């Protein structure tokens, strides 16, 4: 019928050259297959060398290939199954399951390469996306269909902060989530999957809420630079089909740029500034632009960021930040004070922190909180040297005020119910703004500081103050 | 198989295509493939031809059919583009139906000769006080907007457009100033929301939008500035005035260095090709003031450049500065201290400002720029805490008052008539006595004092646009009397 | 034949390009008329590029070459223990032919996501500054990064020696076979390194894969993978194997050489794009197999040599990104006396307590604290006694806590001997003792316990924990010795 065959003519590293029949060469970015003792080899088209010969990039090992072997053409770019059947399933860049849970019985299969939504389909107004964390909605809110930067490695409970956003949104917006790992450490990938089954974000017997698509580091650049697109595709499905506020997690956006750099390196393309690929600028957009809010649904991206040599002048970071709308930083010094999550109020900033966006009230309320903490950070010197008595009636007041606000930021994670044992809470933007608004006015100066630690709601704050005081009697 | 107007694709990759044939094709001539993708013969060799791809190479297969357009790449130009959003090709992307173009112009036009030109002399109120006082812009000037990420680079260009509404709604034509915004390498949402703000302020009626998103192929971002330029050149030749803003040219060069490196070209500084200068050069030159014989039309340009860590010594930046007629640097430090717009008077410059500035401002603001320049030198030299003399201290008190007076909120454009009064007080020193925390409220309260009382002065500076020897005295006695109370 | 044979078209730079072998596999071995063998890494339509394992003086033009039909393979199994083999796996010590239990391909795929377990089995290195501060786990990838002549090998070397505590025992799930991978080191060095392990009776369970600098580049390329398989054997069969790559830096250089000579695209610092794929496909091979897989485990200690502390370099950045922690070493710290000079500030471990004995964890949780505050108040130590008492207390501890970590080379201590020293340090029973006698303190203190409180030490060795009873018994025994001292 329509069987397309070719023959390998060149093998150089992850770069393989196949020869097809005249006027029958598959287009570019397609998917070629080769028979291998393990399973099969996948080759993504890249260039048409000429003379009925095309150059593709290997998506797996190339050791063993021999000049002449047949090469099948799927005819279309790499495909990944889409649907509720991917939830709670480990999927690789090729789109095949590796969780040993059998084949993913899906109805449809979308390609990894998709054109960015049109200008007319774009929204004309940015709205805030209620997450479920006071430290977020009040300080650095998440933009609906925007890009958020997550800083800080292990030790700050990064993983714990991720599974959280997946639960909250699943209960408030009921939108699923998609985790994508580019050059993910096989070690961490294991502990992640397992942890997710312990928290409840992923249930085998019941219903999962988030789909996993890891791209091991021991994989060739070809696959590494496509992992992101694989996870994006699955997410766009629930945006255009079910129209949900899906969250796409990428860890880490840095290895995605590195991946491209190795690929473009082998192809022969000349190295740009700092060594990165010239095409870097366009690639970044072929991923960030696809993540937006449409008239049907929306996709919010929560991707980590790595700063090469603690330098922001570097192209990779420079280019990434150009799309970021908010940044949730996770400092060690924050979790050191017993503050969970370890979100840093000072570093966490958002491009939707204006009165023309969150309202004049929300604005002023958030601004005062930052002002209270800012002046408190500078007093952390004269206080630990000459005592606290070294403050005026107005200074000493704000100081005792900040002590409550900083602690009040903390929030019990509903996902870490089996970890701590304490019932988690889901604070809404409606109550959050009203909470701090009443603290600033100074309506709880007689209330103990411990009454604001790990408090779900303002109403619960007083509920705890009464218990602590009763136990003292 | 006519190897004279059509050929076959020999190879494709890296965004370039080598077609065989097309013996009657012109240099840099638009073309189309079997898939419908438009290209351009950037180079001609014996036995083959180089074509750039304006779309994804996925759609270009090896061995397809290639037809020629017979005309160089051009874009629809006319008054019908007003209120309409198009791309690099000139096609509508908003979905309000096809564009009503009066004609078609080449994408690559040569700048007007030396003879058919005149020095700029027509002020262009930006609405910003600190701007139209230190580094004013005139019809036909090329004012650069350099600054780091999130410093308010577009915030100065955007407010300018909204302030033009004061003359665009008038009857007279020579007063109106059309606007043409250019977005290249930006996000979809970023532009969409940008358009929405224009509609809220009802400024889209007299503005044209050209799109070159990052998702779009590099070349689109490369040709976007040139084409968008021709859109506004039309108004110039018709004796009208236009205003085009590139946001931003720095990304373009990056997009171009891509095709530059892909086509195997010896790398230069920061991996930019040696011909990167001719890029922005050929583009800016097409913005000037024509002679009266031409139509007395003009084309003001506002290119934007993004630097790193406040480095104006970079390559791309300097290349632009050696073309534009002045810069408006936006330091981040001043931006965080509240000082917004964060205009750094130290690096800000205007090569043809006084020539195109209102005489009412030239009189009240004398040597204000140089003073501020020397201000930061003595201010940053006394910030150690050391005690100084009366001479340096006196200049240090007056400098601070002026610095705070330059500050201004966004979306709050002020008439020249309203700006003149504020500058006068600063130089004289009436503000010196005034508390530092009362400088803001004072401005809003001082303007009301003139409207409620000395309104006649406002109406005189409006029409005349110059302060006579008599009005100068009536003004002094009117401010001094207010400073006392 | 032309299909199983080929003719040398050109030879040089240890790389000869042959014509023919139309059925040869990728990275497959081949044999020349002379006897020297090579493997084809590049498979071109016309010719085939093949690297050499020996001098290119043997290979001539037109010479005949035949296939081997086998990929780079090395013999694995328990027979290697106590031997010294080269990259290929041949004997070089002169102890006779090797007795392997099978072969494994140089290139093996890392264990999948599912067949693994969170590391939980500690790898006692016998280094106080390590097992206390940066704990290592069976299956972890801890990186030994540091400048030249800093003590990188010392760390690993002591680790191996510290294994006589379990390998000469009876239980297998407790032992740990050591596989050292000499890359780019002169023979004299290897011959000595080996001679040290023998004088300590460590060769009984150590495998040396020597890859001297004089040997062909590819040998230095395959060495790490060769040795990798050898250890995996132990891992697959349900055991424990420790492999130390010393050093990966030299490996990359070798690989760079082959890649350049073969005319492959040069990247940052002349390293091909697949250089990262090299180490990532090596380190990921070591892990912790689950209970179903055999509970086997392979630990990796890769060594990287920086150039003046530059951890920002290409190669280091790659390695540091893949591993799971670093044992950064600085020459400066070495000069002061702090040996091994393990920068506590930088040295980190992502697994941490997960793989550390609870007997030591109970006294180490706090030791990271004091040291942390010590580095912050280290400048004060240089000033007069005008320092308040609060900060002064920190200095008293730090000086002594830092003095305790100083451990002589070739002198590993068991956990039963570490806990007593850490416990006395943390509480502060040494603060009264002079900072000059801290060294002899360890000697006389250990000998004391092993004669009067031997029952306590042995309970810590077996239980691995410290009950409220021991915590009190240990404290009483300490205060008693400090008193009599
Ligand atoms: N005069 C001002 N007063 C207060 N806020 C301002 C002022 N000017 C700009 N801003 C704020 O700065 C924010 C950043 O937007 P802006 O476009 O000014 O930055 P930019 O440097 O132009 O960014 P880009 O160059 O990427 O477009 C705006 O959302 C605006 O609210
Ligand atoms: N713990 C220690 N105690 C005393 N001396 C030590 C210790 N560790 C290392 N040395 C000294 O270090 C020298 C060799 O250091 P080492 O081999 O550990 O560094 P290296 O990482 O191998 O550097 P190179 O890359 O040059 O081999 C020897 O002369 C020895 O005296
Ligand atoms: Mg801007
Ligand atoms: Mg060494």
């Amino acid at each position: 019928s329509t069987p397309i065959t070719g023959k390998v003519t060149a093998v150089i590293g992850a770069i393989v050259d196949v020869h097809f029949e005249q006027s029958e060469l598959p287009a570019i970015l397609n998917a070629l297959e080769i028979k291998t003792p393990q399973g099969k080899l996948v080759l993504e088209v890249a260039q048409h060398l000429g003379e009925n010969t095309v150059r593709t990039i290997a998506m797996d090992g190339t050791e063993g290939l021999v000049r002449g072997e047949k090469v099948l053409d799927t005819g279309g770019p790499i495909s990944v199954p889409v649907g509720r059947e991917t939830l709670g399933r480990i999927i690789n860049v090729i789109g095949e399951p590796i969780d040993e849970r059998g084949p993913i019985k899906s109805k449809l299969r979308k390609p990894i390469h998709a054109d960015p939504p049109s200008f007319a389909e774009q929204s004309t107004s940015a709205e805030i996306l209620e997450t479920g964390i006071k430290v977020v909605d009040l300080l650095a809110p998440y933009a609906r269909g925007g890009k958020i930067g997550l800083f800080g490695g292990a030790g700050v409970g990064k993983t714990v902060f991720i599974q959280e956003l997946i639960n909250n949104i699943a209960k408030a917006h009921g939108g699923f989530s998609v985790f994508t790992g580019v050059g993910e450490r096989t070690r961490e990938g294991n502990d992640l999957y397992r942890e997710m089954k312990e928290t409840g974000v992923i249930n085998l017997e019941g219903e999962s809420k988030v789909a996993l698509v890891f791209g091991q580091m021991n994989e060739p650049p070809g696959a590494r630079a496509r992992v992101a697109l694989t996870g994006l595709t699955i997410a766009e499905y629930f945006r255009d089909e079910e129209g949900q506020d899906v969250l796409l997690f990428i860890d880490n956006i840095f290895r995605f740029t590195q991946a491209g750099s190795e690929v473009s390196a082998l192809l022969g393309r000349i190295p740009s500034a700092v060594g990165y690929q010239p095409t870097l600028a366009t690639d970044m957009g072929l991923l960030q632009e696809r993540i937006t809010t449409t008239k049907k649904g929306s996709v919010t991206s929560v991707q980590a960021v790595y700063v090469p040599a603690d330098d922001l002048t570097d192209p990779a970071p420079a280019t990434t930040f150009a799309h970021l709308d908010a940044t949730t930083v996770l400092s060690r010094g924050i979790s050191e004070l017993g503050i969970y999550p370890a979100v840093d109020p000072l570093d966490s900033k958002s491009r939707l922190l204006d009165a023309a966006v969150v309202g004049q009230e929300h604005y002023d309320v958030a601004s005062k909180v930052q002002e209270t903490l800012q002046t408190y950070k500078s007093l952390q010197d004269i206080i630990a040297i000459l005592g606290m008595d070294e403050l005026s009636e107005q200074d000493k007041l704000t100081v005792e005020r900040a002590r409550k606000i900083q602690r009040f930021l903390s929030q019990p994670f509903a996902v870490a119910e089996v970890f701590t044992g304490i019932p988690g809470k889901l604070v809404r933007l409606k109550d959050t703004v009203a909470s701090f608004k009443a603290v600033l006015e100074g309506k709880y100066d007689n209330i103990p500081e411990h009454a604001f630690y790990m408090v779900g709601g303002i109403e619960d704050v007083v509920a705890k103050a009464e218990k602590l005081a009763a136990e003292a009697n | 198989a006519n190897l004279n107007e059509t050929g076959r694709v020999l190879a494709v990759g890296d965004g370039i295509a080598r077609v065989f044939g097309l013996n009657n094709i012109q240099a840099e001539e638009l073309v189309e493939f079997s898939s419908g993708v438009k290209g351009m013969a950037l180079n001609l060799e014996p036995g083959q031809v180089g074509i750039v791809l304006f779309g994804s190479d996925r759609l270009v297969k090896e061995g397809e059919l290639v037809k020629r357009t017979g005309n160089i790449v051009d874009v629809p130009v006319g008054p019908g583009l007003l209120g309409r959003v198009v791309d690099a090709l000139g096609n509508p992307i908003d979905g309000k139906g096809p564009i009503d173009a009066a004609g078609r112009s080449r994408a690559q036009v040569k700048a007007p000769g030396i003879l058919p030109r005149r020095s700029v002399h027509e002020p262009v109120q930006t609405g910003l006080k600190a701007v139209d006082a230190l580094v004013p812009i005139g019809r036909g000037q090329r004012e650069l907007i350099i600054g780091d990420r999130q410093t308010g680079k577009t915030a100065v260009a955007l407010d300018t457009i909204l302030n033009q509404k004061r003359w665009n709604n008038g009857s007279d034509e020579s007063k109106k100033l059309y606007c043409v915004y250019v977005a290249v390498g930006q996000k979809r949402s970023t532009v969409a929301q940008l358009v929405q703000t224009l509609e809220q302020h009802d400024a889209m009626k007299y503005s044209i939008i050209v799109a070159a998103t990052a998702s779009e192929a590099a070349p689109l971002q490369y040709l976007a500035p040139f084409t968008a330029a021709s859109i506004g050149e039309w108004f110039r030749d018709n004796g009208k005035h236009a205003l085009i803003v590139y946001d931003d040219l720095s990304k373009q060069a990056v997009a171009y260095r891509q095709l530059s490196l892909l086509l195997r070209r010896p790398p230069g500084r920061e991996a930019y090709p040696g011909d990167v200068f001719y890029l922005h050069s050929r583009l800016l030159e097409r913005a000037a003031k024509l002679s009266e014989k031409e139509g007395s039309g003009s084309l003001t340009a506002l290119p934007v450049i993004e630097t790193q860590g406040g480095d104006v010594s970079a390559y791309i930046p300097t290349n632009v500065i050696s073309i534009t007629d002045g810069q408006i640097f936006l330091e981040a430090e001043l931006f965080y201290k509240g000082i917004r717009p964060a205009i750094n008077v130290g690096l800000s410059v205007s090569r043809v400002g006084s020539a195109a500035q209102v005489k009412a401002l030239k009189q009240v603001a004398g040597s204000l720029k140089l003073f501020l320049a020397q201000y930061r030198e003595v201010a940053a030299f006394a910030q150690f805490g050391s005690d100084l003399d009366a001479s340096t201290k006196q200049t240090l008190v007056r400098g601070e008052r002026l610095t705070q007076l330059l500050k201004q909120n966004q979306y709050s454009p002020l008439a020249t008539e309203e700006q003149v009064p504020l500058i006068y007080a600063g130089v004289n020193g009436h503000l010196d006595g005034i508390e530092l925390s009362r400088i803001g409220e004072f401005e809003s309260s001082f303007l009301s004092y003139l409207k409620s009382n000395h309104n006649e002065l406002l109406t005189e500076i409006r029409e005349k646009g110059e302060l006579s020897k008599e009005l100068l005295a009536s003004l002094k006695s009117a401010t001094e009397s207010f400073v006392a109370t």
